């Protein structure tokens, strides 16, 4: 799926 | 078992043991966190109770954010931090909202909220299936809902932005 940066920005970025 | 299950089923479970010594299943472990926790923040905005947010180092180890909590359409904002503890996920973090230190009896020194008798126990039969989500949900939420009414009556907040 997808990498723990992918995810960190996910949740900032919300 | 009201406040139990009620809160929790709508919050998907974790699944790796692992604490921040833990290497290559610590990262396992931190994409889970952000998965779930990514999965409640928009359950909250669905719900129009988007009420905290949350984001660490990049090792997963320190975290910090800010809570919101409206009352009589006025909206507070408090700053939260907490440390992940060497023994996570058994040993749940300790959240702190420093400036309400001294203010409230329900906390320890240096700002760290005092919990329920359920949360503890409750904690601890569910290893690991907890994370930060269930932190925040039954941890700091319900604790919110209580202290921040009687701060507020008892004219001891400072509110910063208007609403």
């Amino acid at each position: 799926g997808e990498s723990l940066e992918d995810l960190m920005a996910k949740m900032k970025n919300m | 078992d009201e406040a139990t299950r009620r809160v929790v089923s709508e919050i998907p479970v974790l699944k790796t043991n692992a604490g921040p010594r833990d290497r290559e299943l610590w990262v396992q472990r931190l994409k889970e966190e952000y998965q779930s926790l990514i999965r409640y923040v928009e359950n909250n905005k669905n719900a129009d109770n988007d009420w905290f947010r949350l984001e660490s180092n990049k090792e997963g180890t320190r975290w910090f954010g800010k809570c919101w909590y409206i009352h009589d359409l006025l909206k507070y904002e408090f700053d939260i931090e907490f440390d992940i503890p060497i023994t996570y996920p058994t040993t749940a973090p300790e959240i702190a909202v420093p400036e309400l230190d001294g203010k409230t009896a329900k906390m320890y020194r240096g700002g760290k909220i005092c919990l329920t008798d359920h949360f503890k126990p409750l904690w601890a039969r569910n290893v690991p299936k907890f994370g930060l989500a269930h932190l925040m949900a039954l941890g700091l939420g319900p604790w919110l809902a209580v202290e921040i009414p009687d701060l507020i009556q008892k004219g001891v907040i400072q509110h910063k932005e208007k609403c």
